[PDB]
């Protein structure tokens, strides 16, 4: 066995750069590295568990009602993780906030559930969830770095660039806080990824 | 009757006198291979061969049965070839009076002639090449037919000769030619003219249509768009009035008629007028003793659409009825293109398709109705200085090839 | 009346794609060709106009607290119930494409199934429960959100078709420039930011 | 050694016009607005300064601002008796550095992309640089101008392949970047007059607060009449104020055929219709409802955008029918943002940007309808 | 557990209602039973197959066999079929190998096409008439250093029906074959001992199907001559597996048996009076030989015929005696050959170099009408790509050149 | 086959629903306790009283917070079990609540309780500050906040959102300490006794009396906060009570 499957979806098949999945969550939580980091962990854990369970029942999934089966696994796990967290570790439970809904609709969770879980054994399927969530977090956190540093002078809430509001020479950039900045930053990440990995460039 | 408002008449100095005179004697003539669209020649002559008036010089590999015959009797003095051995011209030195004759018929029988009989005489004599299909502006296939044959009895090109003056001298031949076209067409014959009067055909098949307005009004493509819109499955044939006179002469006298009246005009033409010459006449000899001193450009055809008559191409083109002489001197649409396009098209989008090479989209927008000359004005007014005539042929060649 | 205002909120002011940034994964994927983009937009309207009002009745009749019985609130069965309902329509939709599937089934491929799991569709149900919309308002809202989503996707497809004449660097070609194009589109949709209701 | 007819059939005559000549025409068309803008920029600043300070206090202010004592050094006077030479000179000290910064920073990106990608430099940047510099507040920091042009040139134009290959207006895209990234410097009461320590709302902000009667020049205490807004003797972006100057330049480029009169007509139609509709409906609370069309014309940047930016040929629709729709949407959107969007006093930049997104769709509806006529052979 | 029970049943009710609608929709929208596909409109050729699988799989099971080289990858495009109805529009990958004009006719790739509903097919006689036979090896002697002549004999006694330039698909199962098993003459063995190609051992993991052109003119009956080139790893990639099908053929000797799976091919001459020009290379000597033999006795053609074979050394040359007889017996046909690298002992005094430039510098350069000649080519891609470029530079239309590159 | 599909969907549906239903109902009780303890923790945090651990919060909250009931229609103290008053449940019943009109419902709240609990912070035997619960509809969920108003009845001492379901990063920034800390020192009313706290999109001018920066990229959630304060500080909310607080 090897780490190739884990690291494949980081830079070779990034779920947001090469594939088009999970973009909606990228634009909302990439305003902070803290929220982004928690979102990556949540997507990694859920994707891996859900992918694992679908593999167990892959041979038995009917294509007619596959989506229902796939969503039920994902929704049940997300609801339980939320309920378990609310009862114990309630402080963190508030942290999961609306991320219960935001992980169910993350296209990575269902996308890998059909492309991979349906055509792979559960053990390797789990590795797929960890790997895909990692690449999702590579993009999420890279965008989070620029948006938080340039838009707030802060990384993980720690002030790197002094703010004028605190007698600091740096004036924050307001566009980095809104959705469009993420669109532009992600596009430029794709540019860097596809200019260093020309294999992924789209044909003409 | 049909009035055109969107267009442009270039007011270039040196318009012809519109009086037919005799041009300088021509002792050299050629047929230009590259003019015929998609024509790959099968040569029937060699340098030094003696040829008759209507003797076959070469054949089209991709248009079997089409014979390109000599314009004059004489000797083959060269066969110019370019990159990849593309036939540029087959030059024949005029000499003698020999000709190949054909069947002759009475004027009252031409309208009643069998269609296959007309095609054979036209193909054997080489006059079949006068026809061009609109959807590709190629010589029609021998076995093909068209329900609509368009006669261009008008000339709105700058410095162009007046068709009425030429047609007036050959009224009987012109009427005889229309009768033949009446039998040749499956449908109707469209005589597209200006308001001026012309000899008329007694056949109900031959309908006269008047077009008035600026330059684009006189193009067969314009006439087809208004009378018989063309597509892949609706093919029209185009022929100009002087070829119609040639058709009438062939079926009345049984001989290939090769004389032509062309306007020699331009800013550097001392006495711009109409001159009698021959098909494929050498333009270097034709303009001799008629141009002002200096570095000038001889153009076969109009300045808008025409071939630079230099080197192997310094001969009158097959579809050209004028010689213009001039002195040698990114798709940002500001609304110039629409002003010169009277057709029901979105010209800026169409030209963008040609620039981008979107052949399928250009087909949807009406590229199939177009010849290069229909895009000459758009090329003229282009701030980016694109040459859309070339882009259109590239798109049309792509459609023919993939299609 | 009030309804026209609701329809205006869910099309322009609350454009799910360019204003709320919902459904970007399918929106940034099938955006190349107007005909395919229009087909997906039509299907999204079909899914949205059916998903929201049906979930509204189920929520108000079953999941609503103290609705089926007094003292029992099946609120915790909200996400699972809704996504399952959304998934069902998608499952029916896949077959329905088989009648009009050549034009979109081949192009959509993996994303036809992914319509379920679209931030746009789940979110619309959430707003129908986070807010209180009658059945008539749920239908007007659901149809309006879909139409606004279609306007954005069809618009992005128009822009991309226009880019046939563009000269995009390789590496940005396809997804990279599309993200930049969508970011630019969102910039111009921020004209409604102050608009309220 | 003998090219084929292809290369030889090129139209033997061409129109005198070229893209280079088109850009200079647009570049010259804004000179009247630009020159008045500098004159207006100095006049507004000098009046506010005398209204806020006098005596040695004014001298200290003049000494602590390089814009002021540089005008004194070159022969101008900061006193209220200053003539047009000193006012234009003072305004130049603000415009020229902005225009120079925008030209240099934006030009660097233009050449860099052409150099790396083996493209030849394009002259379209002349219009982008001048227009961007003439639509920013006079007090805009230079470092923000550099970023604004960088976003507009790179993100909006270059990454799409350069001039003629983008879909969004580059100059307005740059302004939007500064508008949303640094709103404090391009929105409010401290940026539209160059009198340090002066607070003044521009006309549109004032009408939205109270009414047309609230239209006052705080520095002079005199009411702002429609004539004032029309000529451009009002606070604002250097270049937008004078509707008269813009019309003079707009007339030339429209006459030359560089700017589309269908787009301009559409903008007016949309503005007049919607503003008149708001007038009839009325609103006892929203003062913007009662602004007539003729006031909308001479306020804000409506004139500059309609004449010099909505007419950006590349970002507009490519069909004559679409051009009307494109312009009407701009005019409707501008009034809507002006009237019913509290956040924004003017909405032209956002309005044009909104219309840029939908111009390609309008063309598609039109072009697909032509194909339906064509597939029917136009009923012939 | 009062609320737990109620939620569980209410959840199931919601799910049952949703699935029931889907199941109801499936019944009224998805076809049931088996899929019936009509082949050429003939009821006998109509195939009834259950839903699922690609078209290339269902057709092979029936009595009609469709030629395929890449298989279930949609790459070669030799499996194009005419779908009168069903199947929708052409997939984007298919367009890469099918032009739009062809799409109008209805051409589609069976492998790339997934069978899910009733479809209509019009397969031709050649594809329908495929017969599987297992010939007996007579000779497998080496013609050259890396070329072997195979004399496969049909056991049914009846000769093979095929056109000149055709080919037969050879199918073999998984099998491990060592190059040492090959028997080579001393002449070619010496060249082989320098690099020791006998060291290679091939292990075909799965059954394979390949194509091999014919080297017997039709009048030759009972024998399928074929010329086979041994497959060895690429000159630039030694770290590659050795030949699998060619190696298997080489391992065979007298008495061995192999399958031909019927004939196929689309390489043929034109029934006209135009001058013919042949350009052979390597294994290409099989189809070229059939053309020359076909045009000398099968047709007794008086048209001018020329042959230009590219060889590297005299050792590489084979079939020389047959070519000499045809040229001597009939003057209308003339053959020539040039050595790209003559051996020191060859002492060749004729043409030297590549036929790319040799043919031009000798015949086509002074030819008055090179375009008015039919050209047929078969050889290494370098020779073919270079030759066609030279022919194109002479104004030879593609319709006047037929290419049958074997790789 | 129909038989297999019904079996799997039913079986999968049952196991997953049982797990979800058991987790939600069973852990609900622990969740209910944890959430209640949080509100006492929030009231103390906004009050400026540091407490840590359930017993310290419960003990310090009971001693230091003086819940009282107030009638909004009159803004005067009333008698009831303030310590055990659930304003949320009351607002749902017409007996102890009213329905707001479209014009009146600035906070977008469907209903408003007739009587609402307030909390008095007492350093000694007197009120050093009053904490007022305000709620208004957000984009995704209702947002409930505590506002600590000084005895002046005008100055705001502290703000905290004790219930929110907005998206973290965008709308969940009502919990961000920097944003909450920005409220300290702001004034709820103008000279004319009209609501003046305004959420400024793009950032309020520094030092603003009534200017709090809005949540970046979260206009809808910021609108809810404005809508929350625009109603509860108004006539039908705590407006009358704050005038009375202001005079005594
Ligand atoms: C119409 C037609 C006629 C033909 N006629 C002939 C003919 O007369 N004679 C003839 O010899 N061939 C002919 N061929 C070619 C034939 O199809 C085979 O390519 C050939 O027989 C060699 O078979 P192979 O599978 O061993 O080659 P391959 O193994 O497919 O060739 C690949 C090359 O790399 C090596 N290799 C082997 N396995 C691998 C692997 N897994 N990955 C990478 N490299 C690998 C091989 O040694 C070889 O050098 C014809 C083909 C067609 C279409
Ligand atoms: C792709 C998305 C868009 C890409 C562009 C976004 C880039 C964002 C990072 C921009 C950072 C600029 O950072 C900025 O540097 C300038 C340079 O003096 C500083 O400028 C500071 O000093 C200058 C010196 O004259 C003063 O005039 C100015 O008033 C003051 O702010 C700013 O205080 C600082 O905030
Ligand atoms: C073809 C080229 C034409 C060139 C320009 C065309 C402009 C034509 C005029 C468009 C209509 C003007 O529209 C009319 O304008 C006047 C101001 O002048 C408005 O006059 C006023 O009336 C309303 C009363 O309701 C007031 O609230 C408000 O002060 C203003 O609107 C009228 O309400 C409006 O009905
Ligand atoms: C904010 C306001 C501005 C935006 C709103 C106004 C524009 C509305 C655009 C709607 C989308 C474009 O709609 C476009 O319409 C044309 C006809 O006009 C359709 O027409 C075309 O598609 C249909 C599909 O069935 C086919 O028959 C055929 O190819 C053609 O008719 C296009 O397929 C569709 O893409
Ligand atoms: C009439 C006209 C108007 C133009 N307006 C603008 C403009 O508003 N902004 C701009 O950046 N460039 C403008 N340009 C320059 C150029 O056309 C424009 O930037 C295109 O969007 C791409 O180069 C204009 C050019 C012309 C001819
Ligand atoms: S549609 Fe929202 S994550 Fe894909
Ligand atoms: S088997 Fe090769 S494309 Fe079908
Ligand atoms: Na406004």
């Amino acid at each position: 066995e090897l780490k190739k499957s884990v690291l494949a979806p980081v830079l070779d098949n990034n779920p947001i750069a090469l594939q088009v999945l999970g973009v909606c969550s990228a634009l909302a939580v990439t305003t902070k590295l803290e929220t982004a980091f928690v979102m990556t962990l949540a997507v990694m854990f859920v994707t891996a568990l859900s992918n694992f369970f679908v593999s167990l029942i892959r041979n038995h999934i009917p294509n007619s009602v596959r989506i229902i089966v796939q969503m039920a696994i994902i929704a049940s796990l997300v609801i339980v993780v939320d309920q378990i967290l609310k009862a114990y570790l309630y402080d963190i439970s508030k942290q999961l906030s609306v991320f219960v809904g935001l992980i169910i609709t993350n296209c990575i969770v269902m996308g890998r559930a059909e492309a991979f879980a349906m055509k792979s054994e559960p053990i390797p399927s789990f590795i797929d969830g960890i790997g895909n969530g990692l690449g999702y977090g590579f993009v999420l956190m890279t965008v989070g770095f620029f948006r938080e540093l340039l838009g707030s002078g802060k990384l993980f809430g720690l002030e790197v660039l002094p703010l004028i509001s605190n007698g600091g020479w740096y004036q924050p950039n307001g566009l980095m806080l809104l959705a469009p900045s993420a669109f532009f930053l992600i596009g430029f990440m794709i540019w860097a990824i596809r200019t260093f990995k020309p294999e992924q460039v789209e044909a003409k | 009757m049909i009035t055109i408002k969107k267009g442009l008449d270039l007011p270039i100095a040196g318009t012809p006198s519109q009086v037919i005179s005799d041009g300088k004697a021509i002792k050299k003539v050629a047929l230009l291979g590259e003019e015929y669209v998609g024509m790959r020649p099968t040569m029937h002559v060699r340098v030094g061969d003696e040829v008759k008036k209507a003797q076959i010089l070469f054949e089209d590999k991709k248009n079997p049965g089409v014979k390109f015959t000599s314009p004059v009797s004489g000797k083959v003095v060269e066969i110019n070839r370019g990159a990849k051995r593309v036939l540029q011209s087959v030059v024949i030195e005029v000499a003698g009076d020999d000709q190949v004759t054909f069947d002759k018929f009475e004027a009252n029988q031409l309208a009643s002639l069998n269609r296959d009989a007309i095609k054979t005489q036209l193909v054997e004599s080489g006059l079949w090449t006068a026809f061009r299909t609109r959807p590709f502006s190629k010589v029609p296939a021998i076995d093909s037919t068209s329900e609509a044959i368009f006669v261009t009895a008008m000339d709105t090109n700058p410095l162009a000769a007046e068709p009425t003056v030429v047609i007036n001298e050959q009224s009987e031949a012109f009427v005889a030619g229309l009768d033949v076209l009446s039998a040749l067409t499956t449908g109707k014959v469209y005589v597209c003219k200006k308001g001026t009067s012309l000899p008329r055909s007694q056949q109900p098949n031959v309908e006269e249509h008047v077009f008035d307005g600026p330059h684009p009004a006189g193009l067969a493509g314009t006439h087809m768009h208004f009378l018989y819109p063309v597509s892949a499955d609706h093919v029209a044939w185009s022929i100009n009035y002087q070829d119609v006179i040639a058709v009438g002469q062939l079926f009345l006298t049984g001989e290939l008629y090769t004389q032509r009246v062309v306007s020699l005009a331009g800013p550097v033409v001392n006495k711009p007028r109409l001159v009698r010459t021959v098909m494929g006449a050498s333009l270097e000899q034709l303009v001799d003793s008629e141009i002002m001193p200096g570095e000038v450009r001889i153009i076969s055809g109009s300045v808008l659409s025409g071939t630079k008559a230099t080197g192997p191409h310094a001969y009158l083109g097959r579809y050209h009825l004028q010689v213009s002489v001039l002195r040698e001197g990114s798709m940002v649409p500001i609304g110039n293109y629409e002003k010169v396009m009277p057709l029901d098209m979105e010209p800026t989008l169409l030209l963008r398709d040609l620039c981008a090479g979107d052949s399928d989209s250009a087909v949807r927008l009406g590229a199939l109705e177009l010849d290069e000359e229909d895009l000459a004005l758009c090329t003229f007014v282009c701030p980016g200085k694109y040459e859309y005539g070339q882009l259109l042929r590239e798109c049309l060649d792509k459609i023919e090839k993939e299609g | 009346e009030h309804y026209i205002s609701l329809l205006v909120k869910s099309i322009f002011i609350e454009n799910m794609a360019l204003s709320f940034f919902l459904g970007m994964c399918t929106f940034l994927a099938v955006s190349k060709k107007v005909k395919t983009s229009f087909g997906l937009g039509i299907a999204v309207i079909v899914v949205l106009t059916i998903s929201v009002p049906v979930n509204n009745l189920v929520y108000n009749l079953v999941l609503k607290p103290d609705a089926l019985v007094e003292g029992v609130d099946l609120s915790f069965l909200n996400f699972i119930t809704f996504i399952g309902v959304i998934a069902a329509l998608v499952q029916i939709l896949e077959m329905i494409l088989d009648r009009f599937f050549p034009p979109l089934y081949n192009a959509l491929g993996i994303f036809l199934p992914l319509i379920t799991v679209n931030c746009a569709i789940f979110g619309g149900v959430s707003f129908m429960v986070q807010r209180d919309y009658s059945f008539a308002e749920s239908v007007v809202y659901g149809f309006g959100s879909g139409v606004g989503w279609m306007l954005a996707i069809v618009a992005l497809a128009g822009i991309r078709e226009k880019m046939k004449y563009s000269d995009v660097p390789p590496g940005l070609r396809g997804l990279g420039i599309t993200f930049i194009t969508a970011g630019l589109m969102a910039l111009g949709f921020m004209s409604f930011s102050g608009v309220q209701l | 050694y003998t090219p084929g007819l292809v290369t030889k059939r090129s139209s033997h005559v061409r129109d005198s016009v070229d893209l280079k000549r088109i850009m200079i025409m647009v570049w010259l068309a804004v000179f009247p607005a630009m020159f008045w803008g500098m004159y207006n920029a100095g006049g507004q600043a000098i009046a506010a300064l005398n209204h806020l300070y006098s005596g040695d206090q004014l001298a200290a202010i003049v000494a602590g601002n390089w814009h002021y004592w540089l005008t004194e050094m070159l022969g101008g006077t900061m006193s209220s008796d200053a003539g047009w030479g000193s006012k234009m000179l003072l305004g130049a000290t603000y415009f020229l550095p902005i225009y120079a910064t925008v030209f240099i920073v934006g030009g660097f990106w233009e050449v860099l992309f052409c150099m790396v990608r083996k493209h030849e430099v394009n002259e379209g940047f002349f219009v982008t640089s001048i227009l961007f510099a003439l639509i920013v507040p006079p007090t805009l920091p230079l470092w923000q101008a550099a970023l604004g042009i960088t976003f507009g040139v790179v993100v909006a134009k270059e990454v799409f392949g350069g001039t003629g290959r983008n879909f969004l207006n580059p100059a307005l895209a740059g302004r939007a970047f500064l508008f949303f990234a640094y709103p404090a410097q391009i929105s409010g009461d401290l940026v539209w007059t160059a009198a340090d320590g002066y607070s003044g709302a521009t006309a549109l902000s004032q009408w939205a607060q109270g009414g047309a009667g609230a239209l006052i020049n705080n520095a002079t205490g005199q009411t702002i009449t429609w004539m004032d807004a029309f000529i451009g003797n009002i606070p604002g972006s250097i270049g937008e104020v004078s509707t008269l100057a813009l019309m003079i330049g707009a007339a030339f480029i429209v006459y030359m055929g560089i700017a589309s009169w269908r787009i301009i007509g559409g903008v007016m139609i949309g503005m007049i219709l919607l503003s008149t509709l708001f007038n009839v409906i009325g609103s006892d609370t929203n003062a913007m409802f009662n602004m007539p069309w003729h006031w909308h014309l001479v306020l804000g940047g409506f004139a500059f955008g309609m004449f010099f930016m909505a007419t950006d040929p590349v970002s507009a629709s490519f069909t004559n029918s679409g051009k009307w729709a494109y312009g009407i949407l701009i005019g409707v959107m501008c009034v809507l943002i002006r009237v019913v969007n509290p956040a924004y006093p003017e909405g032209m930049m956002l309005a044009i940007l909104f219309a840029n997104l939908f111009a390609p769709l309008f063309d598609h509806v039109v072009v697909e309808r032509n194909i339906k006529r064509r597939l029917a052979r136009y009923g012939k | 557990m009062s609320t737990i029970i109620f939620g569980v049943v209410m959840f199931t009710l919601i799910i049952l209602a949703l699935v029931l609608v889907i199941l109801f929709a499936k019944s009224k929208l998805v076809p049931t039973g088996d899929i019936t596909i009509s082949i050429n409109g003939d009821p006998e050729k109509a195939i009834v197959t259950q839903p699922g699988g690609k078209l290339l799989t269902a057709l092979a099971g029936a009595g009609v066999f469709v030629s395929s080289a890449c298989g279930g990858g949609g790459s070669c495009g030799q499996c194009r079929v005419k779908i009168k109805s069903g199947g929708g529009d052409i997939l984007p990958t298919e367009l890469d190998h099918i032009s739009k004009g062809e799409a109008r006719e209805g051409e589609r790739l069976a492998c790339q096409v997934a069978v899910k509903a009733d479809m209509d097919l019009e397969l031709p006689e050649e594809i329908f008439g495929v017969k599987k036979w297992e010939c007996t090896v007579i000779s497998n002697d080496n013609k050259a250093t890396f070329i072997k002549e195979l004399k496969l004999a049909i056991p049914d006694g009846e000769s093979v029906p095929f056109r000149a330039g055709g080919y037969i698909q050879i199918e073999a199962p998984a099998h491990h074959v060592k190059y040492a098993d090959f028997d080579v003459p001393e002449k070619y063995r010496g060249d082989w001992d320098k690099f020791n190609l006998f060291r290679y051992e091939s292990k075909v993991d799965e059954p394979i199907i390949r194509a091999y052109s014919m080297a017997n003119y039709p009048e030759e009956f009972g024998i399928i001559m074929l010329n086979v080139r041994i497959a060895t790893p690429p000159p630039n990639n030694p770290n590659v597996p050795p030949g699998q099908m060619s190696s298997y053929i080489w391992s065979l000797k007298a008495g061995d048996k192999c399958t031909i799976s019927g004939p196929f091919g689309e390489f043929f001459a034109k029934d006209t009076d135009a001058e013919m020009v042949f350009i052979g290379g390597g294994a290409g000597m099989a189809p070229m030989r059939s053309h020359i033999f076909d045009q000398l006795k099968r047709l007794k053609s008086k048209r001018k015929m020329s042959y230009w074979y590219g060889a590297r050394s005299k050792r590489e040359m084979f079939y020389v005696e047959d070519f000499d007889g045809l040229a001597a017996e009939n003057d209308n046909f003339v053959w020539h050959c040039a050595l790209s690298d003559p051996q020191p002992e060859d002492n060749w005094t004729g043409y030297t170099g590549f036929i790319h430039n040799v043919l031009y510098e000798n015949y086509l350069k002074d030819h008055e009408a090179p375009e008015d000649c039919e050209y047929y080519m078969c050889g290494p891609p370098m020779m073919n790509a270079a030759v066609i470029n030279m022919l194109k530079n002479l104004g030879v239309e593609e319709e006047n050149i037929l290419l049958d590159d074997f790789g | 086959s129909i038989k297999k599909t019904l079996f799997v969907v039913i079986a999968l549906s049952l196991v997953c629903s049982i797990i979800v239903s058991a987790a939600a109902v069973g852990l609900r009780d622990k969740q209910k306790e944890n959430a209640a303890l949080d509100k006492q923790s929030k009231i103390l945090q906004v009050a400026g009283i540091e407490a840590k651990g359930s017993k310290q919060i419960v003990e310090l909250f009971n001693k230091s917070i003086e819940p009282r009931l107030v009638d909004f229609n009159t803004g005067d103290f009333v008698e009831g079990d303030a310590a055990n008053y659930d304003q949320r449940k009351a607002a749902k019943e017409a007996s102890e609540s009213i329905k707001l009109t479209a014009e009146q419902d600035k906070a977008k709240i469907q209903r408003r309780a007739n009587v609402g609990v307030v909390y008095l912070v007492k350093d000694g035997d007197k009120t050093s500050k009053v904490i007022l619960p305000v709620h208004g509809n957000g984009l995704w969920s209702m947002m409930y906040a505590f506002v600590a108003v000084e005895t002046d009845g005008n100055t705001v001492s502290g703000l905290t959102y004790y219930e929110q379901g907005e998206t973290p990063g965008l709308g969940g920034e009502v919990e961000n300490p920097a944003w909450r800390a920005q409220w300290v020192g702001k004034k709820l009313f103008d000279e004319n006794h009209k609501p003046a706290i305004k959420i400024v999109k793009g950032g309020a001018p520094q030092g603003s009396e009534h200017g709090v920066d809005g949540l970046s990229g979260a206009t809808l959630t910021s609108n809810g906060v404005q809508n929350t304060f625009d109603f509860w500080l108004g006539d039908m909310g705590f407006g009358p009570f704050l005038t009375k607080v202001r005079d005594g």
